[PDB]
């Protein structure tokens, strides 16, 4: 922000300094989180495999925006194996299949 | 009591140990100076001594009243300064502050927004060959004051 | 240089070599871009060798070369430097000292500025503490198009927003190279990769429908 940008030109540093309701104010930022679709209110989507209704629904509930899959390699394959190595899809279309063994990226709510 | 030179010339004064005047930035900016003179300087260990008793002698001639002096403050490496401390000691009125010139904060410490003059000198010119990047600490450093904004 | 009435054109000097220029030209012509017209004008003193020559010989009609120093002011007034849109800046990031770069990306910008104290320059830092010097510059105004690119606290912000959720690194990074679409039909892991990694990040005022309406509303229904 230029309140940062302006100060760190000064001192080159930061300094401590007291708590106030409107600094408190600043503590409001989306972050960034993960997801495992094994439990929680999104199991039930796990097996159903529609990329879009999880994400208005997800939105809607949470404010959550949920925008890539890093998906298990051979999730793919009918033969089972024992690798965990996962790659990223990156903003996939609406009708998109999903798997139980999934997870997505989020941007968490503040508090 | 001694207050002029051996010659009649210029002020003296009894010599002075070096922590006497050296300053940290918070007891500077309860100091009030105004209409003094900052003069910064890039030196540091082993690098070709400047002959600072040539600059200070003049300022402080003879034929100037006490009061109408000029305050003089150095801001610079002290590792530098305390090689030549001894030449600068009998002078009066002189004050050193540790810092860089570059750091913005320090300019602020003192008054610099209240000065008559301000003198940035070199060290190390002769002992770089690169032409490019010679004088570019003077050069940079005159350009941050001018940049600067005050109340 | 001689300026053509009705269409804008770039500046760009600093580290010019094969593989750099390949890479920048090969990213900035690219045709999932809009419709462009820009011509770009390097700007170097060293006399290119024939790879370079042939280089700007296959892209004839839109890139020109001039040689010079950026610090001569003959120079910035030969590549006609008043009416140019922006001026760029190539760093070697392979260098031996970091510090000897940055001083000399330094001086280049302040003579640039001092020439012209009104262009729009984009550069890049190797250092994090060196990008500090560039707020001292008296017409270097960031709130307005004035961007340094620090290598350092990039590379390593990426890293570390990588250790709260994995992958996140690559993500990001696929969002700046801007690459067509690819179709491969056998199955396996790359097909779904490669239809991911086509994608790009754009900007673009919104219509006048959507003034009234919440945040979370305009993200649905687009
Ligand atoms: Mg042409």
């Amino acid at each position: 922000t230029p309140e940062l940008e302006a100060l760190i030109a000064e001192e080159n540093a930061l300094r401590g300094g007291y708590s106030t309701p409107q600094t408190l104010a600043n503590r409001d930022r989306c972050r960034v989180a993960q997801l495992a679709l094994l439990d929680g209110p999104f199991a039930d989507l796990g097996d159903g495999g529609c990329y879009g209704d999880l994400f208005c629904k997800a939105l809607k509930t949470y404010n959550m925006l949920c925008f890539g899959i890093y998906r298990l390699r051979d999730a793919h394959l009918s033969t089972p194996s024992q690798c965990t190595k996962r790659y990223v899809i990156t903003n996939p279309p609406y009708e998109f299949e999903l798997v139980p063994t999934d997870l997505i990226f989020c941007l968490m709510q503040f508090d | 009591v001694k207050k002029y030179d051996s010659t009649g010339m210029f002020h003296w004064c009894a010599p002075k140990e070096i922590e006497k005047v050296i300053l940290t930035r918070s007891e500077a900016a309860m100091t009030v100076l105004s209409g003094h003179v900052v003069v910064c300087i890039f030196g540091d260990v082993s690098s070709a001594l400047i002959g600072l008793r040539n600059l200070v002698m003049p300022l402080r001639a003879s034929n100037f009243h006490y009061h109408e002096l000029k305050h003089i403050v150095f801001v610079g490496s002290i590792e530098y300064l305390k090689r030549e401390w001894e030449t600068l000691h009998n002078f009066p009125k002189v004050s050193i502050l540790p810092g860089t010139p570059l750091s913005r904060a320090d300019l602020r410490a003192v008054n610099i927004n209240l000065c008559d003059m301000c003198v940035i000198l070199s060290a190390n010119q002769n002992n770089i060959d690169d032409t490019s990047l010679q004088d570019k600490e003077c050069i940079l450093a005159s350009l941050n004051i001018k940049s600067m904004q005050f109340d | 240089y001689s300026a053509v009435s009705g269409r804008k054109h770039i500046v760009v000097c600093g580290h010019i070599t094969l593989e750099s220029v390949s890479n920048f030209l090969k990213d900035f012509l690219h045709k999932d871009r809009d419709d462009v017209n820009v011509e770009i004008v390097f700007l170097h003193n060293i006399s290119p060798n024939l790879e370079l020559e042939a280089l700007f010989k296959r892209h004839f009609t839109q890139v020109e070369f001039y040689q010079g120093s950026v610090l001569n002011p003959h120079d910035l007034a030969r590549v006609k430097i008043e009416s140019a849109d922006a001026c760029l800046i190539l760093a070697n990031k392979y260098c031996a000292d970091p510090d000897a770069e940055d001083a000399s990306n330094i001086m280049r910008v302040i003579s640039i500025k001092n020439y012209h104290p009104k262009i729009r320059i984009i550069t890049q830092m190797l250092q994090y503490h060196n990008k500090a010097h560039l707020l001292n510059i008296p017409s270097w105004n960031w709130k307005e198009g004035d961007d340094a690119i620090c290598l350092a606290e990039l590379k390593l912000g990426f890293i570390a927003q990588s250790c709260l959720a994995q992958g996140l690194s690559t993500m990001l990074a696929n969002l700046f190279s801007m690459r067509s679409f690819i179709k491969i039909e056998e199955d396996t892991w790359q097909k779904y990769y490669l239809e991911g990694v086509s994608n790009e990040m754009y900007t673009e005022y919104l219509s006048s429908a959507f003034v009234g309406l919440s945040f979370p509303t305009v993200c649905e229904l687009c």
